[PDB]
């Protein structure tokens, strides 16, 4: 029965937050939002910078293409953007139940996309015919 | 005869966990694909050891 | 684990061993 | 030499910032920062909704352990607050 320990959680007395999907709504475009104004808050360090490295530019060293640097630049705070994005979106959405003591996995996995342990309707067992592995299926996916 | 029964009495005989068992058959190279199979596995929170 | 105890041990993912009287490492019942 | 695919690149003019571990500083203490307030922050909404819950308790429900659900509550926003921790040094660090 090792199998069993994929629905292993201990349970205080109130569900985890996370478990709530409007919780997980919360905690995402809030990040979301923190998210928002980090990337004007770069395009303004990167700006200062521009500038900044301009001051500090012997004649011997090579001219800045400012429309090559910029822009390498600002796709690159748009992809940090969306990449921070979208790893909001994993801790909140994806593995918020990752290694989390208060979640099955099972659970986990099931209510990120907004189910519970009764919307599991089919269970398809290994079911061998053989006298052991039968008792033991059904009681395994029973306890769990 | 099976390759991961070398695996199983490993842990019939010492470690009872009920961890993972991802078990590798790269030829030449299993020992190297193993230790990427462990890696990922512990970075995707099967296990910590 | 005793036998007893094993589908709880399994169950709970905080369960852990304690050392024993005898050097012992157990699960606790 | 299908393993040479593991050097498998395409560089622009300059370096990603992220190679730059000094960048990598900045936006991590970046949002250790970002996520110190939210950790407060959090305290107040979970403050808030404990007496918010008081004045939605009819008699014939079951009373609420303050002590109790405070408990689990905070050490949650903990335990949040390191998850999310680590989570930003994995984004910065391990993962980049």
């Amino acid at each position: 029965q090792g199998v069993l320990t994929t629905a292993r959680e201990k349970s205080g007395n109130f569900p985890s937050p996370l478990l709530d999907i409007k919780y997980r709504r919360r905690q995402l475009e809030l990040r979301r939002q923190q998210i928002k104004q980090w990337k004007e808050s770069e395009y303004l360090y990167l700006q200062e910078e521009v500038a900044a490295i301009k001051s500090q530019r012997s004649e011997e060293d090579g001219p800045f293409d400012e429309t090559a640097y910029l822009r390498e630049r600002t796709e690159h705070i748009e992809r940090e953007a969306r990449r921070q994005e979208a790893e909001a979106q994993t801790s909140f959405g994806n593995e918020f139940w990752r290694r989390d003591s208060r979640i099955a996995p099972l659970r986990g996995a099931l209510a990120t996309w907004g189910l519970t342990i009764d919307d599991l309707g089919v269970a398809s067992f290994h079911g061998t015919s053989t006298v052991a592995n039968d008792k033991n299926e059904s009681d395994v996916i029973c306890q769990q | 005869s099976f390759v991961n029964t070398m695996a199983a009495w490993v842990n019939m005989l010492l470690l009872s966990s009920t961890g993972p068992i991802k078990t590798p058959v790269g030829a030449c190279a299993t020992a190297v694909e193993s230790l990427d199979v462990g890696y990922d596995t512990i970075m995707q929170g099967k296990a910590r050891v | 684990y005793e036998d007893r105890i094993q589908s709880k041990v399994f169950l709970n993912p905080q369960s852990r061993v304690t050392q024993e009287s005898n050097g012992e490492l157990k699960f606790p019942a």
